[PDB]
């Protein structure tokens, strides 16, 4: 659905700020109130859109 | 009201500009002032402070990273050591030969994966043999 | 990348699935054992 939640997820093999600018362009791509995170402990965070955030 | 709680992984000024976030998304009063001694302060309304506490602790439940103790009967530590050390944290005691370990429960699940993985001893080579002369 | 322990004398791995396949391949490559060459010989002396 159209919920806003958000999702912790994990890159393990490099650093997830290589991809900013391309995952901000699916927070561009549609709505805003998301924000993706990177965590240098490395992990991921998204918050928005379940669909978006998917 | 105020809320103190911690984030011991790495140093919580990292948090600064989107916990202000929940500073600016609401209403002010609040302060959020990290204390480099490593604890965390919140002041202002116990909903925001909440979600501020929460991603707070959302930088402190993430990382976790500590030291582990275990056995070595078999590999020599030092030999886990070294054997490692080629990976790219660690530590071992050959007065106990046991790896202990520095870092996550990741770390932790395959660290405890390569504490089993190079447990194994060679089984004997006969290395050395002792031969009966029939005749010379 | 690579490790290995003469220890136990095995190839340990850094690296991919791919770097899974093709280096146990390799594991496999490098495992033969030369034939004895017959290096040194007792020879009977017949006379000398």
């Amino acid at each position: 659905g159209d919920e806003v939640i958000t999702q912790v997820v994990a890159v393990k093999n490099v650093s997830v700020r290589e991809l900013s600018p391309l995952l901000r362009q699916l927070i561009d791509n549609a709505g805003a109130g998301n924000v993706v995170h990177y965590d240098p402990a490395n992990i991921i965070l998204i918050t928005g859109r379940a669909a978006v955030v998917n | 009201i105020t809320q103190v709680v911690a984030v011991k992984n790495v140093s919580v000024r990292e948090l600064s500009p989107l916990l202000r976030q929940l500073i600016d998304n609401a209403g002010a009063g609040n302060v959020v002032h990290y204390d480099p001694a490593n604890i965390i302060l919140i002041t202002g309304r116990a909903a925001v402070v909440n979600r501020l506490a929460e991603i707070i602790r959302r930088v402190d439940q993430a990382g976790d990273k500590e030291i582990e103790v275990v056995e070595l009967n078999n590999a020599s530590a030092a030999e886990m050591v070294r054997i490692v050390e080629a990976l790219n944290k660690f530590v071992a005691d050959e007065r106990t030969n046991s790896i202990l370990i520095s870092g996550d429960p990741k770390v932790r699940e395959r660290l405890k994966r390569l504490i089993k993985q190079l447990d194994v001893e060679m089984a004997a080579k006969g290395n050395n043999r002792v031969v009966y002369l029939k005749y010379a």
